[PDB]
């Protein structure tokens, strides 16, 4: 009797890493972005310029 | 406590300089201790007792 | 018989089971979305602003 | 009879936690080794040269 | 009757769960104390200090 319900719930212990997972994954990508072009903008910036003759 | 193990191996293992040494020191239950180190680049006659990890 | 009851209660242990899933399902759902704005909207903080030039 | 059951499936969950730590332990063991090197490599590197006379 | 026992084992499980989650609720409060003081007094101690005038 005991063993049935000890797999049920072992799914969702499953699905529910496997759920929180994507989050942590998905949101590293959304980061990485914004990431690198921040600094590419930024470099650019300090770096260009024009001058006076 | 803290005590020392004490090994010769002056025979056994050729510890010459730039060499990679790899071990453990493995109990009858519970998790082993990692030794890794690798031996300088230079040993000078000044300095005959060397710290290596 | 012994075997009519042992049936039964089998029936039950599942369902109860099944609602104890249920529950980390849904708060997973519930989580999910509030996790993933929050670290939208902080980003988008840090990364904007004004300047003024002269 | 349902007791008989609660029994075994207990010992299961235990064992399972245990592989599961043991992953944890070793893991974190195999870490340490790279993590050291890594700094003291670096160190040397940027410490040490040569200067022309 | 196969219920009578399902009745008692659910009471043990339920106590078990019970021991089992006062440890973590124990342990938090004892590391939290700690964290707190170690984070105010690390940073009283690097903002501090004198100054020889003269």
């Amino acid at each position: 009797a005991i063993g049935i319900g000890t797999l049920i719930i072992f799914i969702a212990m499953v699905l529910v890493a496997a759920v929180a997972a994507a989050v942590l994954i998905n949101t590293s990508g959304f980061l990485q972005q914004k990431a690198m072009a921040t600094g590419k903008e930024s470099t650019e910036q300090v770096a260009s310029g024009l001058l006076c003759s | 406590d803290i005590v020392a193990i004490c090994l010769n191996v002056s025979n056994t293992l050729n510890l010459k300089p730039r060499t990679k040494v790899t071990g453990a020191v493995i109990p009858e239950f519970g998790a082993p201790a990692v030794i890794s180190f690798t031996t300088p680049a230079t040993y000078l006659d000044t300095q005959h007792i060397i710290e290596l990890q | 018989a012994i075997g009519i009851g042992t049936l039964i209660i089998f029936i039950a242990m599942v369902l109860v089971a099944a609602v104890a899933a249920a529950v980390l399902i849904n708060t997973s759902g519930f989580l999910q979305q509030k996790a993933m704005a929050t670290g939208k909207e902080s980003t988008e903080q840090v990364a904007s602003g004004l300047q003024v030039i002269r």
